[PDB]
RNA sequence: UAGUGAACCAGUACCGUGAGGGAAAGGUGAAAAGCACCCCGGAAGGGGAGUGAAAUAGAUCCUGAAACCGUGUGCCUACAACAAGUCAAAGCUCGUUAAUGAGUGAUGGCGUGCCUUUUGUAGAAUGAACCGGCGAGUUACGAUUGCAUGCGAGGUUAAGUC
RNA sequence: UAUCCGGGAGUCAGACUGCGAGUGAUAAGAUCCGUAGUCGAAAGGGAAACAGCCCAGACCACCAGCUAAGGUCCCAAAAUA
RNA sequence: GGUGUAGUGGUAGGAGAGCGUUCUAAGGGCGUUGAAGGUCGAUCGUGAGGACGGCUGGAGCGCUUAGAAGUGAGAAUGCCG
């Protein structure tokens, strides 16, 4: 291989899904949260089980 | 009692409108026929109905 | 004398010597074209098809092909958080007309 | 070859002041200019009127034009850099203050 | 890796306004104003190329009745009459005859008026 | 193609008609002379364009109220000034101002917009059968038919 | 506006009785060659004349955006009720990435902003004076699932040495 | 199309209309259920304006045509049928 | 690639595919015969967005492939100017 045609393998690698960045992404404004509630906050949820 | 909404620049210009300067009473003096003031003293000749003073 | 045909869905007026733009036909450009379906044909006389005056056609050449000023269609629900841009060029057939029949 | 410019930057006193003294001689032939400046009385007319001369004396010094011909082609107010105070107000606050300052400009040309 | 605003906000931003160019003051000039005016340009400007179309029929079946009337007629017996005569020429065309070919719409005229009569 | 018609200002004719309002009803003539004021009855009526024809109405002081119309149907008018309520009956207008009475009707008929204003203009009431514009060569429009 | 609070006389100025809190502020030009001399002005500041490749690089000095202010004008506007636009459009003006062009626009149709939060908001509910900059799902170690690679009843090294 | 297995959720304030009941006074744009629809998350046409009613589900272009609810004397398209 | 059929409103939210920003590596380039940046234009693409020309500007910067993120603002009575 040459170091200018770099090909990963198909499927070996994914792009990371960034929340908060615009409507149109669906991950715009909650993050993907919902709408208030317990679970919405920073640091939010319960402790397992 | 304050502003509601801001005053936009065309209401802002329109409200101006009046307050502008003038200048008036302006005519040449007779001794030196520069301008001067009516009814007042012409301030370069110092002369006013065609006299000193 | 000028001729009424239908094209593309719609009725179109046409003179010889006159340039129309129509739906994108599937012609080459500089080539010739014939519509066929002549809905009426007036001037000194008036023929009125029923729905189309027999025998009658209307020729042409093919100019150009081209793409019409860009129409964007943005849709949006106000506090819904939602839009959608979309660009859109509809295709179009510039014809020259040379001969009604 | 045939416009002379002179320009006051920085002066002490209110754009939207002097402006007014500025619609007042814009367009005008030399002369008549002057006469209206001298007997303005609002503060910014002498110092239009200096700027005014000025301009008159690059005209015929500079550039050797008719100063008989010369009127009143251009002239305008902008704004100048605005030196920032404070008033102190009562109960203990302050409310500021914008001392401005003004960029007159006086152009005449031949005819 | 720091990556600073750089120029990619100001260039949507003079997009924006562009678009908005000619608009009332502020509207043009402000980049929120200009925002919130070009979206609703949008959606009116979407809405319109659908009631353009029915303004347009519109204007042309009021000519259409007007020229009807002057040749004896009114519009919805007209076209009654052309769907029985067979005649399939629309609203468009047979306006642009009526202000333009006074004879041809007359002839339509009179061929409507025989296949309501038959 | 965007072929359609559109006319202008000026360059189209509008001539001028005489109505005779002689036991019509109010409502019908003023349809009839609101489409005629608009240039509905032309076919190259252009919306944003005045395209009208003059009308002049004869015999103001005729025309047909039907019902009890000419002692119930009342015109109220409000001088904005409190308890500044004013009436008057369709009956007494007819006697005393037939013209105000032709030229409200055909007010509520036309658009209410600048255009719709400056065709209103084009309108001419007269109680009694003689007009002062025989200088425009108006001619009789009968609408027995269009009612 | 980052990076130490501090690229610069910063733990300074400033604030507090005191402990303490705590800023703003970098860039002329290759070289000062930092505008001799003349003119207006009391000066400031300009106009010439010069230096310079460049002075609209003149020390508020590289670049010089937007808000904001002003000048000039191609078009429109003093019978009009306007979420300010959009669709249709005469007239006038102009000639572009030459495109079924551009600017303006009488007039007519339609039409109650954006966001948040709500069963429901044009909302007389919330937030934004405007512009610019900064400003919010990241990393470490583990768990689990998908996808991918190597090997395969095998797989794999950790600390550590070079 | 249903199951099943697994990864990722959001949702636990609902509203009105029609129909069947309760509570209420056989009141409430009331309240509480069952049931169907719409809104919620749905633009468009009609009901003057009018989320929930009637008709109907916008991928786009057209200065083409036929219709639904609703309408055809003028505003205002279409019957002074 | 072609034909046919069907489908393409959408909040919470799930899936997929992309635009743009800074930097790294490799390759291939561009720049005092004017880079970045700024500004204007009637340009191209389905979208984020991409070119091209004029002017300003005065020294660095694209392009292709892959990689890493302080990677995208219009709202927080946000902070500073
Ligand atoms: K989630
Ligand atoms: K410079
Ligand atoms: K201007
Ligand atoms: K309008
Ligand atoms: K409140
Ligand atoms: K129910
Ligand atoms: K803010
Ligand atoms: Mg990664
Ligand atoms: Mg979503
Ligand atoms: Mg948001
Ligand atoms: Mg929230
Ligand atoms: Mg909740
Ligand atoms: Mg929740
Ligand atoms: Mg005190
Ligand atoms: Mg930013
Ligand atoms: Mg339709
Ligand atoms: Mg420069
Ligand atoms: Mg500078
Ligand atoms: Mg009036
Ligand atoms: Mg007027
Ligand atoms: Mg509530
Ligand atoms: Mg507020
Ligand atoms: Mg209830
Ligand atoms: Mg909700
Ligand atoms: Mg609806
Ligand atoms: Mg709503
Ligand atoms: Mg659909
Ligand atoms: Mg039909
Ligand atoms: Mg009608
Ligand atoms: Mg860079
Ligand atoms: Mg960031
Ligand atoms: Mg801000
Ligand atoms: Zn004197």
């Amino acid at each position: 291989m040459k170091l200018h045609e770099l090909k990963p393998a198909e499927g070996s690698r994914q792009v990371r899904n960034r929340v908060g960045r615009g409507t149109s992404s669906g991950n715009g404004k909650t993050a993907g949260r919902g709408q208030k509630g317990q679970k919405a906050r920073s640091g939010g949820g319960v402790r397992l089980g | 009692a304050v502003p509601a909404r801001r005053t936009s620049k065309a209401k802002k210009a329109k409200r101006r409108t009046h307050y502008k300067l003038t200048i008036k009473g302006l005519n040449a003096c007779s001794n030196c026929g520069e301008m001067k003031k009516s009814h007042h003293v012409c301030p370069a000749c110092g002369h006013y109905d065609g006299k000193d003073v | 004398m000028y001729a009424i045909i239908k094209t593309g869905g719609k009725q179109v007026k046409v003179e010889v010597g006159q340039a129309i733009y129509v739906e994108k036909l599937n012609v080459e450009a500089g080539e010739k074209v014939v519509f066929d379906e002549v809905i009426l044909v007036g001037g000194e006389s008036t023929k009125v098809g029923a729905p189309t005056v027999a025998g009658a056609t209307v020729e042409g050449t093919v100019e150009k092909h081209g793409k019409q000023k860009k129409v964007v269609t943005f849709q949006y629900k106000p506090k819904k958080h939602s839009h959608r841009k979309q660009g859109h060029r509809q295709p179009y057939t510039k014809v020259m007309i040379e001969a009604i029949n | 070859i045939t416009s002379a410019k002179a320009t006051a930057k920085t002066v002490r006193t209110s754009p939207r002041k002097a402006r007014l003294v500025i619609d007042l001689i814009r367009g005008k032939s030399v002369a008549d200019a002057i006469s209206i400046l001298k007997f303005t009385p609002n503060k910014s007319a002498g110092i239009i009127e200096k700027v005014l001369m000025s301009a008159v004396a690059n005209a015929e010094n500079n550039f050797d034009l008719d100063v008989e011909s010369l009127v009143v082609s251009e002239a305008f107010v902008n704004e100048g850099p605005t030196m920032k105070r404070f008033r102190p107000r009562a109960k203990g606050s302050a409310s500021p203050i914008n001392k401005r300052t003004s960029h007159i400009t006086v152009v005449v040309t031949e005819k | 890796a720091r990556v600073k605003g750089g120029t990619v906000t100001r260039k949507r931003r003079k997009k924006v306004l562009k678009l908005a160019k000619g608009y009332y003051g502020s509207k043009h000039t402000l980049f929120k104003s200009a925002k919130e005016q070009v979206m609703n340009s949008y959606y009116y400007a979407f809405r319109d190329r659908r009631q353009k179309k029915r303004d347009f029929r519109k204007l042309w079946i009021a000519r259409i009745n007007a020229a009807a009337r002057m040749n004896g007629l009114s519009y919805s017996k007209l076209m009654h009459g052309l769907k029985l005569a067979e005649i399939d020429i629309n609203r468009k065309m047979l306006a642009d005859l009526a202000v333009n070919d006074a004879a041809a719409f007359t002839a339509l005229a009179e061929q409507a008026k025989d296949a309501l009569s038959k | 193609m965007r072929t359609t018609y559109m006319a202008k200002a000026g360059e189209v004719e509008r001539k001028w008609y005489v109505v005779d309002a002689t036991d019509v009803p109010l409502g019908r003539l003023s349809a009839v002379v609101a489409s005629v004021l608009r240039g509905k009855n032309k076919p190259t009526f252009t919306p944003h364009v005045d395209t009208g024809d003059f009308v002049i109405v004869i015999n103001a002081d005729k025309v047909k109220l039907t019902g009890k119309k000419a002692t119930d149907k009342i015109y109220y008018r409000h001088s904005m000034y409190p308890g500044g309520l004013k009436s008057v009956t369709a009956g007494e207008l007819r006697d005393k101002n037939s013209r105000r009475l032709i030229e409200t009707s055909v007010k509520g008929m036309l658009p209410k917009n600048t255009l719709g204003r400056k065709q209103f203009t084009k309108l001419n009431v007269y109680g009694g059968a003689e007009h002062p514009h025989a200088a425009q060569q108006p001619e009789v429009l009968d609408i027995t038919n269009l009612i």
